[PDB]
């Protein structure tokens, strides 16, 4: 769980992200599977060039995901019980993969939203992001 | 290591880097978002908060000379073991620091160039830092023993 | 939490680390510092050379403190609440560390039980030292 | 690298290991220690329980050849890139492994020789052994993209 300071700066952030979930979710994964190529072993029949379709379709659905953890955050283990399932124990991704996603995924927002992208609202994210991590990682992995 | 193209983007860059600012943003945000780094700074002062850690003068001096320390390595991409080798035994033998925390700064520091780049930090350059910031790290780890 | 059968391996194999208590603390420890020196970092007014005394004592602490883990094997969390404390908040120390002891003892255990140190042992205690390495880290670190 | 000790201790001890086995006992454990390893070898048919991975025959197979790479690894320890790049493409392109389980298998394979070797398979001899393995790992992640 998050403090109320957090808590706050991750809804109120999230009201940003949401008219740009589309581009968000595409850079991230951009940046990610650039970064971290073996990132790219979890996706072996998906098109992960830089503007693909898929790829971008996909970032869609990792934002869109991460805004259900945002609308249930005071019970985001509840929330994402189905994606977890799919992440633990149906992909097994290792937990150090999402750690790589998470970074992505700061790297992107303080690009776009500078201003409101500070020390504090960057610790808020960093925290809720390894929430979300945690929840969908196999536990004790 | 590095191709011409990475080579040149990170280069290019870096020379548009305000340096004694980006050093200690850098710095700070480190102390904020893994507070346990704090405890390695406790001469600085108060960071109980984050504008404290942001408007600290210790930080932001430090952070300079940490930004320093990546311009040479930047100056030294094919010796970075040879280039950071003092400063590894001084984290080591010294300072007592885990060099996995090396990761968080380096980390960090990329979402600075980030924030002040914004759309010229592109996720190719990004690649490109990222080498950068983990062969510095694995320099700044070698000499641990 | 530990399956019924794993349990059983466990329990019976800390009666056989019992009377080896202290040599198998000691052989930890000489083989995490140095095969992962970086871990020394976190003892810096310790003299943890081979045979060092002080390496000999805390070595017998680490080993009492599984010991408390397996006495009660069911409340794991519980049993360690002190400790879990110290390593967090107290001590800071980075999760990878963890698995860099554990990954030692089980070295350790290997060559000092053969015979014990089945797969299946092995997977036991991989997977018990998982649950003792999440109980004493910050969470979400 | 590896120092003149060292380098000799791993040489020596692996001149003493035998290659029909040792190389089935880590992959063995690998496949129950590390269960969703199991999913990459679907074709080698029973692996549903700790007896059925470790008399396995396809298991003691297959792991007679990955010993047989540690072996080529053992022999050209200056050169651990260019000798896995081909297997490396191999893990990367065709098999899609993510690399952060050749440490896995890195560990158990120094589980095996610990328990194999037993006091013989001292810290130093130890530590030695995984620059061995740590070396492997990251020759096979080098060609990734
Ligand atoms: C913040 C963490 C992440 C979130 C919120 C997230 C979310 C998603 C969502 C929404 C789905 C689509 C599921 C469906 O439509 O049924 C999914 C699928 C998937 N995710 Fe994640 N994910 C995350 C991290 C990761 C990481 C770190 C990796 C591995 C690098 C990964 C690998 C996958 C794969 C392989 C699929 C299935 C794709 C397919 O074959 O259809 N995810 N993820
Ligand atoms: C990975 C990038 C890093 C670089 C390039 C870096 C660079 C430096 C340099 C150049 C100095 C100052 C030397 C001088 O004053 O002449 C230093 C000191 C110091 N560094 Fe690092 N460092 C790094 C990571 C870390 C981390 C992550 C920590 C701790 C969590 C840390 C803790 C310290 C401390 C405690 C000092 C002494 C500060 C003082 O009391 O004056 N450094 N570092
Ligand atoms: C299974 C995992 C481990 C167990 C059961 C364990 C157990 C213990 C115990 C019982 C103590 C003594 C506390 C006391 O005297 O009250 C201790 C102290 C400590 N542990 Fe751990 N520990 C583990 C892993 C780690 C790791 C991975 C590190 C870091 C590399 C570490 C760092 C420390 C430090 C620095 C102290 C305090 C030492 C001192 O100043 O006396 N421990 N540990
Ligand atoms: C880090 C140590 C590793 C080494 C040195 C190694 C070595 C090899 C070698 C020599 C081959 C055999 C090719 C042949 O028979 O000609 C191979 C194939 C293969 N490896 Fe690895 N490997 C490593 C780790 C892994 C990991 C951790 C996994 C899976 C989690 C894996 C999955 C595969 C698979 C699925 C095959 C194909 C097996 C078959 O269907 O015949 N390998 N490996």
């Amino acid at each position: 769980s998050l403090t109320k300071t957090e808590r706050t700066i991750i809804v109120s952030m999230w009201a940003k992200i949401s008219t740009q979930a589309d581009t968000i979710g595409t850079e991230t994964l951009e940046r990610l599977f650039l970064s971290h190529p073996q990132t790219k072993t979890y996706f072996p029949h998906f098109d992960l060039h830089p503007g693909s379709a898929q790829l971008r379709a996909h970032g869609s659905k990792v934002v869109a995901a991460v805004g259900d953890a945002v609308k249930s955050i005071d019970d985001i283990g509840g929330a994402l019980s189905k994606l977890s399932e799919l992440h633990a124990y149906i992909l097994r991704v290792d937990p150090v993969n999402f750690k790589l996603l998470s970074h992505c995924l700061l790297v992107t927002l303080a690009a776009r939203f500078p201003a409101d992208f500070t020390a504090e609202a960057h610790a808020a994210w960093d925290k809720f992001l390894s929430v979300v991590s945690s929840v969908l990682t196999e536990k004790y992995r | 290591h590095l191709t011409p193209v990475e080579k040149s983007a990170v280069t290019a860059l870096w020379g548009k880097v305000n340096v004694d600012e980006v050093g200690g943003e850098a710095l700070g945000r480190l102390l904020v978002v893994y507070p346990w780094t704090q405890r390695f700074f406790e001469s600085f002062g108060d960071l109980s908060t984050p504008d404290a850690v942001m408007g600290n003068p210790k930080v932001k001096a430090h952070g300079k000379k940490v930004l320093g320390a990546f311009s040479d390595g930047l100056a030294h991409l094919d010796n970075l073991k040879g280039t950071f080798a003092t400063l590894s035994e001084l984290h080591c033998d010294k300072l007592h620091v885990d060099p996995e925390n090396f990761r968080l700064l380096g980390n960090v520091l990329v979402c600075v160039l980030a924030h002040h780049f914004g759309k010229e930090f592109t996720p190719p350059v990004q690649a490109a830092y990222q080498k950068v910031v983990a062969g510095v790290a694995n320099a700044l780890a070698h000499k641990y023993h």
